[PDB]
């Protein structure tokens, strides 16, 4: 059934699984028309499909052309997500196909289950975790490739960079969720923390700065401080 | 008019005949039911005074043979049986009628309730949902499971209803996933009506039979079947106008007949709210919507 704080370690066992987040698939700017009505303009989106054990990110870019002449776009977005995840699974060799797909939002369960009827052995599961995957478009290199796309495109990343050389996937996933939670709560403060010291750079083949183990502890500490403060502000406690 | 004679009533029992019911006392001089209208399917049903669990009964059509009831003290139930000796049967019934030991099927002349509940129900189709081919009548009870229940275990004693599953390859065309899931017209019209049922009469027949098994026996799998068959029509954008008009009449009489106190267990909130308020057919079931709103406004 659902994924929560009790069966949390299952993410790092040796059964292939993917998280799917659909929160950046359909993205709009809202604006005033000349007649003073309101209109949306869609911008490029992405499906965030992540192996939490390996860090392999299958970033399917959703080009605004997919919405042309379509109605009920928020509903179509869920089915377009299911269609692309399905196509991704079918493109993978059998031994690479996931045994489970965990959707970050319950509204994806029926679209994905119907698109995956051909895969009765792949469990489609919701989660009770409030995962901050929506903040993926606050990672500069992911935001850049989405906004520059002129056509549908799949781009492959490792969202852990080289971390697994030094830490376990459990620790890698906890670091990722803390960075993304920070970026989601206060993007500017989070990004200032990450890039303050210009001697720590981002390798061309990475998403995050090349921190030493000691500098990660300091960074991780600063992200927790950011998150607790904003929480006190939000809730005046 | 036909007669279902009884050998005797050795155990105290509530007897149902269609929508009617009578209390019979242990060893009461009861010899059965007369004046049964020819030309309809009938159900004769039983709840023992000592066991208000196991409602059970027999679907039958009087044109298909001479049927009687006899209590079996080994199996502990009222059994339907066929008498093949025509003269022996007429001779038994005439004696019991002369001695007035039979209750009369109590039809009011104005009253079309049973016809409206059984309009499309055909005894030949019932015998293919309940396969017991050595008998012309069909036994059903509270506990019998459906074929589809047995998938998710005795196949001979099961209800072989048409399997409906909205998240199935049968229901969903490859590459029409979203279209076919949000508009089930293709599953209704091509797969079910054209492919399996052949016509709307057989679809409505199984739907009406499922409802009656749910109401008379509290058969849970029958209730599931009745709701599935309603939900497939309400979830289809494209239904023939005559099917919607007839569906409205069918459901109206089912909701009218349902005991007021059984609405909590026999009616699925999600399906009815969908059919009446959310679905493509929200504006198409006027009679059904008026009676549901006036009789079970709580459920909605």
């Amino acid at each position: 059934g659902a994924m929560n704080s009790s069966n949390y370690a299952e993410l790092f066992n040796n059964d292939i699984k993917l998280f799917v987040d659909d929160t950046n698939v359909y993205r709009v700017t809202v604006h005033k028309t000349f007649e003073g009505n309101v209109a949306t303009k869609a911008i490029n989106g992405c499906i965030f499909t992540l192996n939490p054990k390996t860090g392999h990110l299958f970033l399917k870019i959703i080009h605004t052309s997919v919405w042309a002449g379509q109605k009920r776009l928020s509903q179509l977005a869920k089915w377009k997500t299911a269609e692309e995840v399905s196509a991704l699974v079918r493109s993978l060799p059998k031994e690479e196909q996931p045994k489970q797909i965990i959707v970050t939002r319950k509204a994806m369960l029926d679209p994905l289950e119907v698109h995956m009827l051909d895969f009765p052995n792949i469990a489609i599961r919701p989660t009770e975790l409030r995962l901050p995957f929506s903040a993926a478009m606050s990672i500069d290199k992911l935001s850049d490739v989405v906004m520059k796309a002129t056509e549908p495109q799949m781009v492959l990343f490792n969202i852990y960079d080289d971390w697994l050389d030094r830490i376990s996937s459990y620790t890698a996933f906890s670091r990722l969720t803390l960075l993304l939670r920070a970026l989601k709560t206060n993007e500017e403060s989070a990004k200032m923390i990450l890039l303050s010291d210009p001697t720590i750079t981002i390798k061309s083949y990475h998403l995050w700065p090349s921190f030493t183990d000691e500098q990660w502890i300091t960074i991780e500490s600063q992200m927790r401080d950011l998150i607790l403060t904003e929480y006190g502000r939000k809730y005046n406690v | 008019m036909n007669t279902v004679p009884f050998t005797s009533a050795p155990i105290e029992v509530t007897i149902g005949i269609d929508q009617y019911s009578f209390n019979v006392k242990e060893n009461q001089p009861f010899h059965g039911i007369k004046d049964i209208p020819i030309g309809h399917v009938h159900v004769i049903h039983f709840q023992h005074a000592d066991n208000s669990s196991m409602r059970y009964g027999y679907w039958f059509d009087c044109r298909m043979g001479n049927f009687y009831i006899q209590y079996d003290p080994k199996d502990g139930l009222y059994k339907m049986m066929e008498e093949r000796d025509g003269a022996k049967f007429e001779n038994i019934v005439h004696n019991f009628k002369e001695r007035q030991m039979m209750v009369s099927y109590p039809k009011i002349d104005e009253d079309d309730t049973w016809y409206n509940l059984t309009e499309f129900v055909q005894m030949d189709k019932i015998r293919k949902i309940v396969r017991k081919d050595e008998n012309q009548f069909s036994y059903v009870d509270s506990s019998m499971t459906t074929v589809q229940e047995n998938e998710l275990s005795d196949p001979a004693h099961s209800l072989n209803y048409t399997v409906i599953n909205f998240k199935s390859r049968e229901a969903i065309r490859p590459g029409h996933e979203m279209e076919d899931f949000l508009d089930k017209s293709y599953y209704l019209n091509t797969v079910m009506l054209q492919g399996i049922f052949k016509n709307s009469s057989n679809y409505f027949g199984e739907l009406q039979f499922a409802f009656l098994n749910a109401m008379f026996f509290g058969n849970y799998g029958s209730s599931l079947q009745w709701h599935a068959m309603i939900e497939l029509i309400c979830s289809s954008a494209t239904v023939p106008k005559h099917m919607l008009d007839k569906l409205d009449e069918i459901l109206y009489y089912q909701i009218k007949t349902l005991p007021e106190q059984y609405s909590d267990i026999l009616l699925n909130e999600r399906v009815w709210n969908i059919c009446l308020y959310s679905s493509f057919q929200k504006n198409s079931l006027h009679n059904t919507e008026k009676i549901m709103e006036n009789k079970y406004p709580e459920l909605l």
